[PDB]
């Protein structure tokens, strides 16, 4: 049939939760926690994270995305008795070859040209990122390092980056306790996949790095008895 | 007359090979080998033609099947590097666009049982022996006319050895959507696969990058009859096909 | 291409044999295996068609080919009483019109050497252990499946085991009028021989009536080389074809 | 069908040989062996024809080629002496003229290797066991279907047995511009040489006159597999064609 169920673009398409994250703002500096996810987060986005623990994209080798992420925020600090007294939340998709910021009121939240979102807590927003790619199709599954030469980091081959997410709050004043979950869904439009590809036996290890666990567990069954079956 | 397999002349430059046992042939999919990436930049070309004087068939060393033995690896663009006018366009150049053309012969006799499974595997990443958060440091990945050679030659720092998972975490009966022929000792002694050129970047450095692992595994055992020679060698050639590099008139000279 | 021998698929309902090996044919007669015993009685006809549902390969047991062997002989209608649809039909009728092809495979590698006799026997009443004015009781002729089995089961009461006079008095090279074919391990490993019906009354129980023996017989003695199985298999199969049947919606049950 | 060799019955007398594997043909030179010397002497014509009875293949006895073994030379207008109607047509006449054609048959199975050089040569003069300025008397020249043997037969007064020199002061390798044939156990068991007449006088006596020795020789020895015989036969017929004589309504009878 030629009906969009087994075909590739309704096999991937779908949106799922990937970086799940947890901020909130709270003063200047004030009290002594400030770094690690409070106050802003970047994300460096992968579906590396949790596609089925990277299985349906890792079982073709070439694909290309049309992304949209579409970014739920909350409010884990009761938004029902108040902690959202217009609570706007800044997103902002940073793309590779950009630089991150690295602190809440930092010069590359508001800087030139980087796509950046404001919307209330608990409500939503949808983007298109376009075909965000240096080769013509994303390389999931490569084998080669970046050069002989200088070499960027290793074969993890992030050369193929897709881009970076940052979420902060632009609000004030130590007094109080707020805190605030984000949730983004990626989903992937207009799929073009290539190259066909078996499956992994193990869940993975490592991102990037094509490897299989030790100490392994065996993946397929015995024989309930003998090839003798029933 | 009678039987007329087609085992003429497959002379190519240096190469006369012409060895063809029921010379029957898989190309890895509906494309061939071909040489053009477009048609032109409305200019003037003097667009490096090596096919002329590439598509020798270079063979490599021969490997003996035996009883113990597992499998061998190679990494296609890189196992010809120290040979062959190819391997100085290789270090010569930079980029380059290869399609290849692979025969692999399995001497045996009449009397000998055992089954053969080829397949071209393309972007073949590894599986280290460490198996964490790092592979090998691509020293112990390519050898170069040597393979992996994962019968029995276990290591340290570098890839597994492990044949079921085939360096890829993938499984062993599961690997047959790539390419792939038997070499199946009652019905043939070779298998020839066709390698168009496969990379998301059209012209590429094959220095850097390891486009294929060719892979050669016995899925069953070979049973010699007793008195004979516990040993079958395998001959592995490649043919070129339609390459194509980027560097004219633009290289002096690099050593390494 | 080569070689063409007749060795694509005679699927035939719940049979899908195709083994020939010189797929060469000798029919008994000039005689095919014909349904019609006559046009009509000027009458609407509802007459029994079993051919879409009997004309199965129904094979029997295999039988070892050793040195010490003598022949196996199984009387052909009451050879498949307990087996298929044709059995039941058999049982569940009483009279019926039966032609039959009957296969008989040997495997044998390129080594072993022998011959054997397939012959196929119309009316082959039986010689006893006896001898005298008594012959068996129809107990000890035709087991079904399991055969007269000559090689060297004696047995008092039934028929003689004697090969010579192939329970006939006759004489074994004289044999050779009734439809037959060599199995020459030389030339070929199996048999064919395509039975009519034969009867002087045009329908006949096969219950009560031995229509066929068939006798596959070793002239030559079955020399393998040494260090190999002393032993052959036969297989045989049968297609009764052109089948028909009288009990016409008559039969209701009768167990046995 | 299949496999269609020139097998069919070559017929021809009293000889109805039609033994050919791989019935190629390989004649002397680009002559045939043709009758007539002239057309006439514009007179009514009784020319001798005994083509149609001298024509059979006279066959030769058989030779066993054993590891040790050197050779075997037989004189051929000269080997068919004492027998058939063509040697008494020999002594009967004094002058004839006799194209042959030699068949040359050695039974091999697939498992044996050697190969095996039949050769043709005109006008083989004999080197002497002395080897000075005395030969043979020409009592050891032609036994006549006994050959001179060069295997291991030496002797003393008569001809050399040295196999390299082949009786002639020649090469063994340089043999091979007279008509010859190798027969590779690989490839065939036969071997056949059409000889046409060759002598500077047209007519002439095979009593006196040796035109033709025949040499079968192994080039590569013959290695059996251990178990089975160390020999193997070879076989050789003669058919005399186009083969004719001179003493017309004149020859009585002499004896010897």
């Amino acid at each position: 049939f030629n009906g969009s169920e087994t075909d590739v673009e309704c096999f991937l398409g779908r949106a799922a939760c990937v970086h799940v994250t947890e901020i909130q703002n709270k003063d200047a500096t004030g009290i002594d926690n400030h770094r690690e996810a409070k106050l802003f987060n970047d994300w460096k986005i992968n579906l590396s994270s949790l596609v089925q623990l990277r299985k349906k994209l890792e079982l073709f080798t070439y694909v290309r995305f049309d992304s949209e992420y579409t970014i739920l925020a909350t409010a884990s600090q009761p938004d029902s008795a108040n902690y959202s007294s217009n609570l706007v939340v800044q997103a902002m998709y940073v793309p590779p070859g950009a630089p991150n910021p690295k602190e809440w009121d930092d010069y590359t939240w508001q800087s030139a040209s980087n796509p950046s979102v404001f919307f209330k807590v608990g409500d939503t927003s949808r983007f298109s990122v376009p075909y965000v790619g240096l080769a013509s199709a994303y390389n999931c599954f490569y084998d080669g390092y970046s050069h002989d030469d200088a070499e960027t980091q290793y074969g993890i081959t992030v050369l193929n980056h897709m881009g970076s997410m940052a979420f902060r709050i632009v609000n004030e004043h130590d007094e109080h306790k707020t805190l605030v979950k984000i949730r983004v869904y990626h989903r992937a439009k207009h799929v073009e996949a290539w190259i066909p590809r078996a499956p992994r036996a193990l869940p993975y290890t490592s991102i990037g790095r094509t490897n299989y666990p030790k100490n392994t567990e065996p993946v397929i069954k015995k024989r309930k008895g003998d090839i003798k079956s029933y | 007359c009678g039987y007329s397999d087609r085992v003429q002349q497959i002379t190519l430059g240096n190469s006369t090979i012409t060895t063809q046992e029921a010379a029957n042939a898989v190309v890895c999919y509906a494309e061939w080998p071909e040489y053009l990436p477009d048609v032109d930049a409305s200019d003037v070309n003097k667009t490096s033609k090596p096919d002329t004087s590439v598509c020798r068939f270079y063979t490599l060393d021969s490997k003996t099947w035996t009883t113990g033995s597992k499998g061998w690896c190679w990494k296609l663009p890189d196992a010809l590097k120290d040979m062959g006018v190819f391997g100085q366009n290789m270090f010569f150049h930079s980029l380059g666009r290869s399609g290849y053309t692979v025969h692999v012969q399995c001497n045996a006799t009449k009397f000998h049982s055992g089954c053969l499974l080829v397949v071209v595997i393309p972007e073949h990443q590894l599986a280290s022996h460490e198996g964490g958060n790092v592979s090998v440091k691509y020293t112990f990945t390519h050898p170069g006319e040597r393979g992996i050679d994962l019968s029995s030659a276990n290591e340290v720092g570098g890839p597994v050895k492990d044949v079921l998972y085939n360096m890829n975490g993938t499984l062993l009966g599961n690997l047959l959507i790539f390419p792939h022929q038997f070499i199946n000792l009652r019905t043939n002694n070779t298998a020839t696969i066709v390698i168009p050129y496969i990379n998301s970047v059209p012209i590429d450095s094959m220095t850097r990058h390891n486009n294929v692992s060719l892979m050669v595994i016995p899925i069953a055992p070979l049973t010699v009859p007793t008195g004979a020679t516990p040993s079958l060698p395998i001959t592995v050639t490649i043919a070129p096909m339609c390459t194509e590099f980027s560097g004219i008139r633009s290289k002096s000279i690099v050593p390494q």
